[PDB]
RNA sequence: AAAUUGAAGAGUUUGAUCAUGGCUCAGAUUGAACGCUGGCGGCAGGCCUAACACAUGCAAGUCGAACGGUAACAGGAAGAAGCUUGCUUCUUUGCUGACGAGUGGCGGACGGGUGAGUAAUGUCUGGGAAACUGCCUGAUGGAGGGGGAUAACUACUGGAAACGGUAGCUAAUACCGCAUAACGUCGCAAGACCAAAGAGGGGGACCUUCGGGCCUCUUGCCAUCGGAUGUGCCCAGAUGGGAUUAGCUAGUAGGUGGGGUAACGGCUCACCUAGGCGACGAUCCCUAGCUGGUCUGAGAGGAUGACCAGCCACACUGGAACUGAGACACGGUCCAGACUCCUACGGGAGGCAGCAGUGGGGAAUAUUGCACAAUGGGCGCAAGCCUGAUGCAGCCAUGCCGCGUGUAUGAAGAAGGCCUUCGGGUUGUAAAGUACUUUCAGCGGGGAGGAAGGGAGUAAAGUUAAUACCUUUGCUCAUUGACGUUACCCGCAGAAGAAGCACCGGCUAACUCCGUGCCAGCAGCCGCGGUAAUACGGAGGGUGCAAGCGUUAAUCGGAAUUACUGGGC
RNA sequence: GGCCCCUUAGCUCAGUGGUUAGAGCAGGCGACUCAUAAUCGCUUGGUCGCUGGUUCAAGUCCAGCAGGGGCCACCA
């Protein structure tokens, strides 16, 4: 139920980075994004109102790593909650556990992340969760067990964080590996290159 | 009857009932004769036979054979009538 | 409901064959009645055993049937095989499974073709030991022909190699003995008394994957369909789950119940001739040579090339040559495919009587594994028998 | 505070146009079935068809504290061999615990199954008066004295069996009179009439044939009037189709009198009157269990009644009553029928639409499993016994939900496929190579909760003549789990054991090469194929979903295409 | 498990052992057409269900098997 395929033809497919990868090195030396994947890549589309949702529906489904029944489902709550479909649902999934673990520096990538919560190296609040969609709420405490604290990987992805912008909801002691929400983000925190408006249209239908 | 307590049952109930039809025949026979000495025209000897037949019912509505208001109705009916003849 | 069965002696397999009318039924008769007589408690009468309808009506054997006996030695499960030479199939379907045979021949005829027949046959498919009885000694009083017919018979069966000058003969009369004549009856104790001492104890093989095969399937009412058949090798559990691996597709199932003589078992070993109940299957699903086995031990194979040697002359046998494009018929345990030849580049034409390593195919696959022993039949002729050598 | 946030179109009639009007598509849902494929877990669901026919084992018993008793078992006693002088053997004893059969009480009308019949004798909503009601509960009363039988048992005897018969004997909370009777019944009154049963524990003093009397405590017994629960009856409105069914009705509509019922009533009879229903659809024919609810829809509506709960009806087919507080009675009785059996030929036996299971029908649907540990039910003062209800386990990708099948780096942009303007492009950071991790599966070690109670002793307070018995309240002491190798936690080795299906002309996201040549074939609708096919068949590349993916069947939406909201001649 | 029937070209059917197994309807190629139908000129075809025997000679006679149809049993 997960994707294991090459990662840099999604990106190619979308026309845009999907932080898919480390970061280490640009991703102009490892693949050609201009291009999209196969024989037929330099050729150009005219996409119609069906292909531009759907490719934007992809392109976030993608960025988060959510499959579609469990997607269709974050969908229908966020219309169910009191407020704006779009901004429920980026809250929404802003909110998983390994999304927030790989953004307060512990995972290189969501995978990263993924494989560090599925593997029993994660505590919310002293006790030991191993679920990914674990939604976690405001003043949650977010550790790596004792156990957990010797690994490269950890902190490699903590000398990886810094250079990035830091997210304004999040609190995170390196010295002792914890973190701690806030409150929730709202929408002017997150990036403005995604229209969920689309994402309502196609669900909506 | 395949069940050890189906059988007593029925060997209960068939002595129950050669039992009571004796008692109904009995109560019957004393009730008709009332209805005859009313049906001759004579007045004493349907009150005599009313007499003899009020107990009977008394203590078989006791026993429960048959119902209070059952016994309530034949004497009714009977009174009813026994003082309507001249 | 039900008794039980108990285990005090060891078992053996024996049955009956020959030319027919020679009294073979009525010896599996009498051999009951007098043990049973004796000790024991089997008295299974005549009738009972030719018991289908057409049997009564014309008088003969279409069948096989099994019968049970025991010497307070051993205990004996008896196979009763027709003699007719258009019902070859069940003989050969029952004599897979003796332990070893009793020739019946009677004392009025001699040999006949249906005997030189059977032990050809028990030859090719590889039963050990024969025991040789005389029947209807009561017509024939002359000392003088019984000689003549011991002698054919002795060198008749020394020309297929069972041991002639050895094996043991009985004079005797079943119809006598049956009847009641106690100066008859001695022949039979006589009979029991050298298959107790002529036929050995047989090694039984109970450490290796379990494996049955299918010879008969019956429908029993309020349980299901059952399948009867003699144990190869290892042990079979109530409870514990089998594979059905033959020329249909493979099927999966469990069993959940085993017999011996309608006598209640909770397990069967090798060399017991056992009915198993599976749980779940349909009688038009099975059929008479499949193999009931430990799932994930043997596989069904369609094309193999084999050893074989080709009968002759004096033996049956062929006149004549065979080349490309033959298709024989190919007997495998409880079971006959037709399968098409190839002989090895060159050596076209065939010699009745030599070698040869040849390809064959199969039209249905067969469970199948190195090292297997089959015969090669058409048209009511055996011509040869092989040795699977290699499997494709 | 919140209990609401609600409504989309596209293809196809023409040389092109506008309108009208049908067909088809994009969504959601299912007791589904078939084809290809298939790792684990949690929670659910699983003969829609033949209310067809059924082998075998289980699904209803319990009380000795109502009774006479002793077939079995264990204790006690008295005679009794032997020696370790009574260690050990035997026999007679209901004396004790207990208890097969028998009389008696209660339960078997509950619990479990199925939807054949039934368009209203049923169901839903709202009302009414002419009635009964075991077990539970409140009040006021009583609870005296007699009798004749019988089962079991003994003797004889019939029958293949099921099962009987004749003669003796005995007990009771079994059965029947007498006495007493009121707020009970009948009657205007005066008056007349009706019932009952004993057992169990302990004991100071007093008489004991010395069995008991006597005191005390507990539980049962009869009558009457209440409470609560259940059941019977009446009325109004609503609850499919057909007018190519328009007339129907003789106990039929009403009245009087006799009977009947727990109770009103043509409920039933005798007589008198001539009425009663119907276009606001009677009568007849077809189909059908009803509801809370379920799917769809912006709503109004449309379709439907599988699982869970309330009501109804049925129990091989057709009738009938008996017993009882309650039945015209799923594992009761009687009679008739068709089938399947046993028999000594005279006669007997049976009913899976209970839980498993078989054959048959079908496109299609499961184990002849474990336990009464928990909840609930029957009997018992209790201990306890019974419970295919119920609690669990097995099978099935049938549905919903969660997780995994690795993770980072890696240009030689390697080999090999495919395309090529022969320069190169693409698969593609993909693979290999390098460095890490160990969820789930495998192995070993620990380990919650589902358990409340019941038993033994002791202490105090009640009761009383009584520190005895009994009841209530505390404490102490040993125990009660089918699931089960439970959930969960700790350790070990190793990337090691784990990805498929549909599609790529437009509708509708995704393009090229070869083979064939109106042939082979495809298709939901328009439509492709006649020698240069993005539409057929294979290959390379891509798109969409994912332990599932497609197809078929069925309903609503789009459909304002039955138009009340909301259409026309 | 036993017994009894059928199998000739693409389709519907003849052919009773003497050696290229035939008829009709269909089909193939050339001229015309972008391609057909029609008109003109030439025409090719079978595993006689398969394997093995008897006969100088087998579609034909004798057996076994494959596929399909129709009757009858047996019940650990
Ligand atoms: N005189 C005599 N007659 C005998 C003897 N044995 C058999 N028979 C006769 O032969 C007849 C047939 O014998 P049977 O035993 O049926 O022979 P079979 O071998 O079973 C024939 P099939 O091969 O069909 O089974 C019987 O009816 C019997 O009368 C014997 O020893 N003596
Ligand atoms: C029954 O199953 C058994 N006695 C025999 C018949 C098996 C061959
Ligand atoms: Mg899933
Ligand atoms: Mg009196
Ligand atoms: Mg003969
Ligand atoms: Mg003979
Ligand atoms: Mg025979
Ligand atoms: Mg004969
Ligand atoms: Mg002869
Ligand atoms: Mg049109
Ligand atoms: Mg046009
Ligand atoms: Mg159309
Ligand atoms: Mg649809
Ligand atoms: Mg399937
Ligand atoms: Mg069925
Ligand atoms: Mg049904
Ligand atoms: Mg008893
Ligand atoms: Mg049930
Ligand atoms: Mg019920
Ligand atoms: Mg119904
Ligand atoms: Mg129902
Ligand atoms: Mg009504
Ligand atoms: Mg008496
Ligand atoms: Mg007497
Ligand atoms: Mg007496
Ligand atoms: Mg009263
Ligand atoms: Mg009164
Ligand atoms: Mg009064
Ligand atoms: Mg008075
Ligand atoms: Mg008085
Ligand atoms: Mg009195
Ligand atoms: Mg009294
Ligand atoms: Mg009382
Ligand atoms: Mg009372
Ligand atoms: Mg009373
Ligand atoms: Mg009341
Ligand atoms: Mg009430
Ligand atoms: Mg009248
Ligand atoms: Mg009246
Ligand atoms: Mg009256
Ligand atoms: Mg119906
Ligand atoms: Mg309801
Ligand atoms: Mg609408
Ligand atoms: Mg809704
Ligand atoms: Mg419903
Ligand atoms: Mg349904
Ligand atoms: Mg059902
Ligand atoms: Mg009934
Ligand atoms: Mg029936
Ligand atoms: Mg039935
Ligand atoms: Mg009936
Ligand atoms: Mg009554
Ligand atoms: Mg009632
Ligand atoms: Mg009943
Ligand atoms: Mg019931
Ligand atoms: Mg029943
Ligand atoms: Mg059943
Ligand atoms: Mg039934
Ligand atoms: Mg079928
Ligand atoms: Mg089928
Ligand atoms: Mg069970
Ligand atoms: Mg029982
Ligand atoms: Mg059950
Ligand atoms: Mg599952
Ligand atoms: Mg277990
Ligand atoms: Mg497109
Ligand atoms: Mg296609
Ligand atoms: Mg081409
Ligand atoms: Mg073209
Ligand atoms: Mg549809
Ligand atoms: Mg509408
Ligand atoms: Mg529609
Ligand atoms: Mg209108
Ligand atoms: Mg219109
Ligand atoms: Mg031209």
């Amino acid at each position: 139920a997960r994707y294991l395929g090459p990662k840099l033809k999604l990106s190619r497919r979308e026309g845009t980075d999907l932080f898919l990868k480390s970061g280490v090195r640009a991703i102009d030396t490892k693949c050609k994004i201009e291009q999209a994947p196969g024989q037929h890549g330099a050729r150009k589309p005219r996409l119609s109102d069906y292909g531009v949702q759907l490719r934007e529906k992809q392109k976030v489904r993608r960025i988060y790593g959510v499959l579609e029944r469990q997607f269709r489902n974050y969908y229908k709550e966020a219309a169910r909650l009191k407020g704006n479909t779009g901004e429920n649902l980026l809250a929404l999934l802003e909110g998983r556990l390994d999304n927030v673990v790989y953004r307060m520096g512990f995972g290189a990538t969501r995978a990263e992340a993924r494989q560090l919560v599925s593997h029993k190296a994660i505590m919310v609040n002293g006790r030991v969760v191993n679920i990914a969609s674990y939604q976690v709420s405001p003043n949650d405490v977010v550790s790596i067990r004792e156990k957990a604290k010797k690994q490269s990987r950890v902190k490699a992805a903590l000398e990886l964080a810094e250079q990035r912008e830091k997210p304004t909801w999040l609190e995170v002691d390196a010295g002792k590996m914890e973190g701690t929400f806030k409150r929730k983000p709202e929408r002017s925190d997150l990036s403005a290159d995604i229209n969920e408006h689309l994402i309502v249209e196609l669900y909506s239908k | 009857a395949n069940i050890k307590s189906a059988k007593k049952r029925a060997i209960q109930s068939e002595k129950a009932r050669k039992h009571n039809a004796s008692r109904r025949s009995m109560m019957r026979t004393f009730i008709k004769k009332v209805y005859a000495a009313i049906e001759a025209g004579d007045k004493a000897a349907a009150q005599k036979a009313f007499n003899e037949m009020q107990p009977i019912v008394d203590r078989q509505a006791a026993k429960g054979l048959i119902h209070k208001n059952k016994a309530a109705r034949h004497k009714a009916n009977l009174t009813a009538q026994i003082n309507k003849l001249a | 409901s039900k008794e039980k069965f108990e285990r005090t002696k060891p078992h053996v397999n024996v049955g009956t064959i020959g030319h027919v009318d020679h009294g073979k039924t009525t010896l599996t008769a009498a051999i009951t009645t007098v043990l049973a007589k004796t000790y024991g408690g089997a008295a299974r009468a005549f009738d009972q055993i030719d018991n289908a309808p057409e049997e009564k009506a014309r008088g003969i054997t279409i069948n096989t049937s099994h019968v049970e006996y025991d010497t307070p030695t051993r205990h004996y499960a008896h196979v009763d095989c027709p003699g007719h030479a258009d019902y070859v199939k069940n003989m050969i379907t029952g004599a897979a499974q003796m332990d070893g045979a009793i020739l019946v021949v009677a004392a009025t005829d001699g040999p006949m073709p249906q005997t030189r027949e059977h032990i050809l046959l028990g030859r090719q498919v590889g039963v050990p030991y024969i025991i040789v009885f005389l029947n209807k000694c009561d017509m024939v009083d002359d000392e003088e022909l019984l000689e003549l017919v011991e002698m054919e018979v002795r060198e008749l069966l020394s020309q297929y190699d069972f041991p002639g000058d050895d094996t043991p003969i009985v004079r005797g009369s079943a119809l006598k003995a049956l009847e009641g004549d106690a100066e008859w009856e001695a022949k039979i104790l006589e009979l029991a008394g050298f298959l107790d001492s002529y036929i050995p104890e047989p090694e039984r093989a109970i450490d290796k994957p379990f494996l049955l095969p299918i010879e008969d399937v019956f429908s029993i009412s309020g349980r299901g369909t059952v399948v009867t058949g003699r144990v190869e090798r290892g042990i079979i559990k109530v409870g514990e789950e089998v594979e059905i691996v033959g020329i249909k597709e493979t099927q999966k199932s469990t069993c959940t119940g085993v017999e011996m003589f309608r006598k209640l078992l909770d397990e069967g070993r090798a060399g017991e001739n056992v009915g198993v109940l599976l749980r779940g299957i349909k009688r038009e699903e099975i059929e008479r040579g499949q193999v009931l086995a430990k799932p994930g031990t043997i596989k069904p194979h369609t094309k193999f090339e084999s050893e074989v040697y080709i009968l002759s002359k004096d033996e049956g046998g062929r006149h004549t040559p065979f080349f490309k494009g033959y298709r024989p018929q190919f007997y495998f345990r409880t079971t006959d495919v037709t399968g098409t030849i190839e002989l090895p580049e060159g050596v076209e034409m065939v010699m009745p009587g030599d070698n040869i390593k040849m390809v064959v195919t199969l039209i249905h696959p067969i469970a199948m594994d190195d090292g297997l022993r089959f015969a090669i039949r058409e048209g009511g002729r055996t011509v040869g028998a092989g040795v699977v050598a290699k499997v494709l």
